[PDB]
RNA sequence: GCCUGGCGGCCGUAGCGCGGUGGUCCCACCUGACCCCAUGCCGAACUCAGAAGUGAAACGCCGUAGCGCCGAUGGUAGUGUGGGGUCUCCCCAUGCGAGAGUAGGGAACUGCCAGGC
RNA sequence: UCCUCCUAAAGAGUAACGGAGGAGCACGAAGGUUGGCUAAUCCUGGUCGGACAUCAGGAGGUUAGUGCAAUGGCAUAAGCC
């Protein structure tokens, strides 16, 4: 819980020295992840997520809910009203709070670490940091056997092209490949 | 390059459109030109023995109506509803 | 188009005022202002108002997108609605809540006179 | 085959036709099933469960031609 | 053979003809046909006529067709009394009118309705003929 | 006089596209929030305490007609009322008559009020 | 027997074993009301994933829905929260 210190003095804002931006209205800024995680086929169990009921406000500075379904009957069996999900989304200083671990630390299990591509990019730069599956941060009682689930992040930008929201890439460092 | 002889058409509508045509006549119409809209009355198969050049319809033609002379340049055309005879037939100011 | 949702229900409202006629007072406000202008019985124009734009609030107002402030606008329009009489008056948010600084206008108006 | 039947006797024709009275209350216009082609503007209102726009003082129809392109109102006269 | 597709309801009514209607001005080539008269023509007539054009004009072209059958008939067995009632559908039909251009052409330059239409004419209603271009 | 907002009167010649311009009053973004009010999670939404930073976006202003939109004039389809012709159609006399297209228009109108320069 | 669109004539009821169909019930909620909300469909991307699976973005809209039939309407929503 730094980061929210120092994306304020400089980080993509020092820029403004030296290019054509008057306010921080037309530089790239970060301050939103729509945070989910799904269930799957977990109407076959249906009794590991009625006691894992907090299990991603574990990892979220925000309180836990269970989503509830938009369809009724569908080809892997649901019900009507029947828990799809849990989001407990994270915004500004909580966003800032959740960035701090991205990256940094969320190294347990690794697939390319080099950049992978650069999917859901926008064409503004939006940067990919998900882990397909939880790795476990310390916090409390994190060294025993627990399970865990699916894990994907995308950090979209203000900016309006990637030639300009790279200005992250210059201010921060993380592996990267389009 | 052709140059006509037309009348103004002081009596309009359906049956004197169609009296026209028996009586070797056919209603047509002169606008634009930043002037008013004037009704002319032409020579039915004569006008008919003339338009079908492109010479009719490429370039400007004379009208001698009204003790004067203007050139004008053919706008629209309505045939007979199955013979290529004319009906009726627009002008516009050059 | 979230402003196009306050227009309407603005819209609803007007329709529903459309056939009282009358007199109607609407009230309207922004982050910095707050004003309520009282319309004549023919609909064509405006008897008397109130508004965070005089100098009269506005000097003695630190920001003018306060709670006082719009209590300021209706300890004042009711106070102009004395001086032109003004009764069966029908009253009109122009497509926002009711609760806020709207209410909060509406508390003081029935603080300096009759209700309102 | 036949049997399309469509049944016998239904109207609800010619009430909200010209010159009105203008001293007792009318239905100003009785077109079957209305949800939004005609409406109610100006002093008058109706919410029949019949869609009747009926208006519940006694006055005289405008005819008025004001209204979005296709969508045009009952409305009542003043005199 | 032509056999237009199931009409959405199982019957349909004939219908009068105003017999006139312009629609002289060629869209699908240049020239075509002169009607100049009124009356019905029938699905086994067109493809008559297409037969007979088909034999002379070989695979030039081809020709496009403005008429197609409008309506099918009911027809029923011929004892059955006057009363009840309208047979199945059997032969489809169509209305021409003095304005229509009944079949339309352009890349068939002098071998096809230029100097004659006498052999297609004899498969047809109401003594047709050809048409030449109208440029003017 | 021009500007910014509103109540509107009006809501297809204020629309679609294309090129410029503005932070002053205003507004929008925006500053902050366990304070009023709030998220079935999130200050997103809606509040409340507001001006540190802009005019990005949205918004307003202005140009530009290829067009929606407006659209003559004449003709055509259509036709009331008499009548002609081996006639469920044609032709006439007299009285009416579009829609569509063409010439052309056109980048909104207007009353009241507050403030600005 | 009842009920819609059309025939049915730019005034109305309406014919011929005329044209496309239905109704003898449903829902105590699917009723009342305050404030809100806005489809559908398709594209993009995300472990356990045969296959439609999540949450977010884009295009897009009197094209979703309406207890049931045919019809007319639809955000001032009569459509759902």
């Amino acid at each position: 819980a730094k980061l929210h210190d120092y994306y304020k003095d400089e980080v993509v804002k020092k820029l403004m020295t030296e290019f054509n931006y008057n306010s921080v209205m037309q530089v790239p800024r970060v301050e939103k992840i729509t945070l989910n995680m799904g269930v799957g086929e977990a109407i076959a169990d249906k009794k590991l997520l009625d006691n894992a009921a907090a299990d991603l406000a574990a990892i979220s500075g925000q309180k836990p809910l269970i989503t509830k379904a938009r369809k009724s009957v569908a080809g892997f069996k649901i019900r009507q009203g029947y828990p799809i999900g849990c989001k407990v989304t994270l915004r500004g200083e909580r966003m800032w709070e959740f960035f701090e671990r991205l990256i940094t630390i969320a190294v347990p299990r690794i697939r390319d670490f080099r950049g992978l591509s650069a999917k859901s990019f926008d064409g503004r730069g939006n940067y990919s940091m998900g882990v397909r599956e939880q790795i476990i941060f310390p916090e409390i009682d994190y060294d025993k056997v627990d399970r865990v689930r699916g894990l994907d992040i995308t950090i979209t930008t203000t900016a309006k092209s990637d030639e300009e929201g790279r200005a992250l890439l210059a201010a921060f460092d993380f592996p990267f490949r389009k | 390059m052709f140059t006509i002889n037309a009348e103004v058409r002081k009596e309009q509508g359906k049956g004197a459109s169609r009296r026209l045509r028996a009586a070797n006549k056919f209603p047509a119409i002169i606008y634009g030109g930043k002037e008013a809209p004037l009704a002319i009355e032409l020579d039915h198969d004569k006008v008919m023995n003339m338009q079908a050049k492109a010479e009719f319809y490429s370039e400007v033609l004379t009208i001698v109506v009204d003790g004067k002379e203007i050139k004008v340049k053919a706008q629209d055309v309505q045939r007979h509803p199955y013979k290529p005879k004319l009906q009726h037939i627009d002008f516009v100011r050059a | 188009d979230k402003k196009s949702a306050r227009i309407r229900r603005a819209t609803r409202a007007r329709r529903k005022l459309q056939e009282l006629g009358a007199t109607r007072l609407v009230v309207h406000r922004t982050p910095r202002h707050i004003y309520a202008q009282v319309i004549a019985p023919n609909g064509s124009e405006v008897l008397v108002a109130a508004s965070t734009v005089e100098k009269a609030i506005a000097e003695q107002l630190k920001y003018t997108g306060n709670k006082d402030a719009a209590a300021a606008v209706g300890k004042a329009v009711a106070e102009r609605a004395l001086e032109k009489g003004i009764k069966d008056v029908s009253f009109d948010r122009s497509g926002f809540q009711y609760h806020g600084r709207v209410q909060a206008l509406a508390d003081a108006a029935r603080e300096a006179g009759l209700q309102f | 085959g036949g049997s399309t039947r469509n049944g016998r006797d239904s109207e609800a024709k010619r009430l909200g036709v010209k010159r009105f009275g203008g001293e007792s209350v009318l239905a100003g216009s009785i077109i079957v099933r209305q949800r939004g082609t005609k409406f109610h503007a100006g002093a008058n209102v109706g919410c029949g469960r019949d869609h009747t726009l009926f208006a519940k003082a006694d006055g005289k129809v405008k005819f008025e031609v004001k209204g979005p392109k296709n969508r045009k109102f009952i409305s009542i006269e003043a005199e | 053979m032509l056999q237009p597709k199931r009409t959405k309801f199982r019957k349909m009514h004939k219908g009068r003809n105003r017999g006139l209607a312009q629609g002289t001005d060629v869209s699908f080539g240049s020239f075509g046909l002169k009607a100049v008269g009124r009356g019905r023509l029938t699905a086994r007539q067109i493809e008559a006529a297409r037969r007979a054009m088909t034999r002379a004009v070989k695979r030039q072209g081809k020709i496009w067709i403005r008429v197609f059958p409008d309506k099918p008939i009911t027809e029923k067995p011929l004892a059955v009394r006057m009363g009840k009632g309208k047979g199945n559908v059997e032969y489809w039909v169509a209305l021409i009118q003095p304005g229509k251009v009944l079949y339309e052409m352009d890349g068939v330059p002098e071998e096809l309705a230029r100097e004659a239409f006498k052999l297609a004419a004899a498969k047809l209603p109401i003594k047709t003929t050809f048409v030449t271009k109208t440029v003017m």
